[PDB]
Parts: structure tokens; sequence; C-alpha cells
């Protein structure tokens, strides 16, 4: 099976410099065209940069040039992407992806959100959406976790750490008026199962190192 | 650099029928060794981009034939023979013929169903929320089709205004409907002065605008 894993996402303000990384499994690595793509928010994918199988032609769009670095290391199987010098319009989510012609991009990783922004980092604040008579619809109970003030995105969302995912609607992140974000989960179980069965929402705010398990109860 | 203009910018489509999707670039796209570089690429609700198309016409290993690639020079064309659940989502053309390689603008696909009325849970602040000095009263509506909704606050029977935000889960890859949820935001103080807060919510499944309340 093919993997492509990034890391190293997060915020960095305008002027400062931010290293991505690539950990590829399941191909011939040292045999692969490699490149960096990104997607702005709201909008489409666009070219960032690309590294040929020996390492010798690195190709910059314009934008990035002179800023950014793209490297290899075929025995580790990783792709790099050294950022400096970075601008707010550089935030956006960087894919790396194996290139096997012409751009048609056939292994793509998860994605590494890079926010270019001043503002500072906040832990967001986890409250539980208790099930009651009035989170009841028919035989059903929505519950949920209500995720406040973080800075900046994303944060994650699990239910008993994965087990839980039928019924699980996690919503988009709002921008509120402070200019921090929030964002709710809430899962639909059986009324019947209350007060039997176990709900914990898992939260995760890496760039505040925020791990959070709150037991929602009724 | 290469513009790539797609067209339709939202496309409606029942499930079972056929769809069509148009990818016009600003020069040719042959390259010099006679092949022509366009590549379809779909991308499902917060998941990375996936290969549909490659070189025009070939479909990647993963990809169903329902899927097809046409066109030459400057124009191409996607077609889904039949439009499954799991198709929707924002597809773009890309073209590699040229450095640097570019991308279509997109073109949303968007599932048309059958009606489904929400259903409504409201939920009050948390004791644990209000022990730091601001209340959140949050309004959902799961599972409904189509998107437009009303949800409008009443705070004593009186309708609020400018307190409250809405976020809007993107149509899903299962059954094609969305969810919704509306957030009252309010200091302790506040809440802590009015006793009834509702939700009403008005939708085309509805059998009339839906009220639920609690008294704090
Ligand atoms: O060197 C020119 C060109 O290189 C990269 O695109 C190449 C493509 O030309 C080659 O034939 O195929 C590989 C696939 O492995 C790459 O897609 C750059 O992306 C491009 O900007 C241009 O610089
Ligand atoms: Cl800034
Ligand atoms: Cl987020
Ligand atoms: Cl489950
Ligand atoms: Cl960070
Ligand atoms: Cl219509
Ligand atoms: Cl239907
Ligand atoms: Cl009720």
């Amino acid at each position: 099976e093919v993997q492509l894993v990034e890391s190293g996402g997060g915020l960095v303000q305008p002027g400062g410099s931010l290293r991505l990384s690539c950990a590829a499994s399941g191909f011939i690595f040292r045999d692969s065209w490699m490149t960096w793509v990104r997607q702005a928010p709201g909008k489409g994918p666009e070219w960032v940069a690309d590294i040929n199988q020996g390492g010798s032609h690195k190709y910059y769009v314009d934008s990035v040039k002179g800023r950014f670095t793209i490297s290899r290391d075929d025995a580790k199987n990783s792709l790099y992407l050294q950022m400096n010098s970075l601008r707010a319009e550089d935030t956006a989510v960087y894919y790396c992806a194996r290139d096997p012609e012409f751009g048609a991009l056939d292994y793509w990783g998860q994605g590494a959100l890079v926010t270019v922004s001043s503002a500072s980092t906040k832990g967001p604040s986890v409250f539980p959406l208790a099930p009651s008579s009035k989170s009841t619809s028919g035989g059903t109970a929505a519950l949920g976790c209500l995720v406040k003030d973080y800075f900046p995105e994303p944060v994650t969302v699990s239910w008993n750490s994965g087990a839980l995912t039928s019924g699980v609607h996690t919503f988009p992140a709002v921008l509120q008026s402070s200019g921090l974000y929030s964002l709710s989960s809430v899962v639909t179980v059986p009324s019947s199962s209350l007060g039997t069965q176990t709900y914990i929402c898992n939260v995760n705010h890496k760039p505040s190192n925020t791990k959070v398990d709150k037991k929602v109860e009724p | 650099d290469v513009v790539m203009t797609q067209s339709p910018l939202s496309l409606p489509v029942t499930l079972g029928q056929p769809a069509s999707i148009s990818c016009r670039s600003s020069q040719s796209l042959v390259y010099s060794d006679g092949n022509t570089y366009l590549a379809w690429f779909q991308q499902r609700p917060g998941q990375s981009p996936r290969r549909l198309i490659y070189r025009v016409s070939n479909r990647d290993s993963g990809v169903p034939d329902r899927f097809s690639g046409s066109g030459s020079g400057t124009d191409f064309t996607l077609k889904i023979s039949r439009v499954e659940a799991e198709d929707v989502g924002v597809y773009y053309c890309l073209q590699g013929t040229h450095g640097p390689h570019t991308f279509g603008q997109g073109t949303n696909l968007e599932i048309k169903r059958t009606v489904a009325a929400p259903s409504v849970f409201i939920f009050p602040p948390s004791d644990e929320q209000l022990k730091s000095g601001t209340a959140s009263v949050v309004c959902l509506l799961n599972n409904f089709y189509p998107r437009e909704a009303k949800v409008q606050w009443k705070v004593d029977n009186a309708l609020q205004s400018g307190n409250s935000q809405e976020s809007v889960t993107e149509q899903d890859s299962k059954d094609s409907t969305y969810s919704l949820s509306s957030t009252l935001t309010l200091s302790k103080a506040d809440y802590e002065k009015h006793k009834v807060y509702a939700c009403e919510v008005t939708h085309q499944g509805l059998s009339s605008p839906v009220t639920k309340s609690f008294n704090r």
C-alpha cells in the first residue's frame, strides 16, 4: 500500500520559516519524480516545486523562487520543503505527491496546513454538548463537543479514540468576530444507549500541543 | 502561465444520469513528443485530490469506466456516464504540457436527491462554559436536503440579530445530505436575564416551521 505522510504544518509569522516533511512507503521512492503542490483556502490546487530522480533538476514556481528549497533523502524515503521569508499568500494546505509523468499526480499525501499570520497561538476550550430531552429527536439523542476559541486551524476531533464513527458530523470551523475559530462535533446515537455507553471526544490542536479527552454525560 | 478555464462552475446532477465538464486551455496542450498532457482530478469533501483521467483519456487504475476524457488542442471534456453518490465534490483539470503546470479553478458536482427534513436538536450552554463568562447556545439540523434552511433564534420571544453564526457541512458522500449548526453567543449575564431560548427552523421538508425551546 502506498502512503505519503506529511508533517510539520503550523503557524509562522510573515518573514518566518517553516519546514515540511513527506515520508513515503509502498513504492520505490528513489525512482519517483516528487512534487509539492498547495491549495489556498476555498481555491483550487497550484504548483509549488518538484524534484526529479537524482535531485539534479529542481523546479520552483515564480512566486517561491529563492525563498523555498525542495530536497529529498532517498535512503529515508523522505521529501522535504524548506520555506523561508514566508508571506500571507503562502497560507495553504500543502500536498506532497508522486509525479509519474507530466503532472498526472497519482499518489498524494494527506495535506499539511501552513498558516502565515502574526496573531497568537491560542489553544481551544472544550465544553460538552450534553444529551437531554432537548437533544432528543424521536428515538435518537444527539450529543457533542464544543471546541471554542482556538487559533490557528486545524483541530481534529474523534470519538472514543476512533471506534465511534457512525452518525458523526464534525462541522467546519467558523471565524468568530474575535478572530478566533470555533467548531462543534456531534454524534447521533440511540437514546436507549444513554447511561449505558460512554462517549468521549478526543480533541487535538497541535499548534498549541493541546490533546483533550472530554467525557460527555447526560 | 497557461490559463485553464472550466465550465460549468456548478453542475447539479441526479444519481444515474450523465454529467459533462468542459476545460479550455489558453494554449495547445500537444507536447513536442506528440502526446497531450491533460488530467482530471476529483476532490471529495475533506480529502486530498485523487486522479481520475490523464493523457486526455487514460483512466487511473482505481477509477471505473464511468469516467471518460476526450478532446484535443485546447478543448477538453470529462464525462460521467452514470453519476454515483460518491462522485460529489470538486473536479479540476490540469495541463502538464507546459511549465508551470496549471490547474483549472474547479467545477462543483452537486447531487440532487429527494427531500429530507432535518432532525433538530438544541443544547443549552454547559456549566463549565458559564463559569468563564460567556454563553453559547447551539442549534443543530441533521441530515437534510436541500441545503436551503432558515434558522431563527428567539429569546423570550424576541427575535435575535447579529449574535449567531452558522456552519454547514459539505454534501455527504453516502446519503447526499447536509448538516448545519447555528450558535447563539451571549455574555453570561445577558443569558441569565432571560428564560425561554428557542430555535425556529424553516425547511422544505418540515410540515411547518419547527421550534425547539428550553427554559433556563
Ligand atoms: O523541466 C521542464 C519541466 O519539468 C517539470 O515537469 C516535468 C515534465 O516536463 C516531465 O516530462 O515529466 C515530469 C513527470 O515526472 C514533470 O512533470 C516541471 O514541473 C515543469 O514546471 C518544467 O520545469
Ligand atoms: Cl499578519
Ligand atoms: Cl479547524
Ligand atoms: Cl460506529
Ligand atoms: Cl504551530
Ligand atoms: Cl433544478
Ligand atoms: Cl434520493
Ligand atoms: Cl421538542
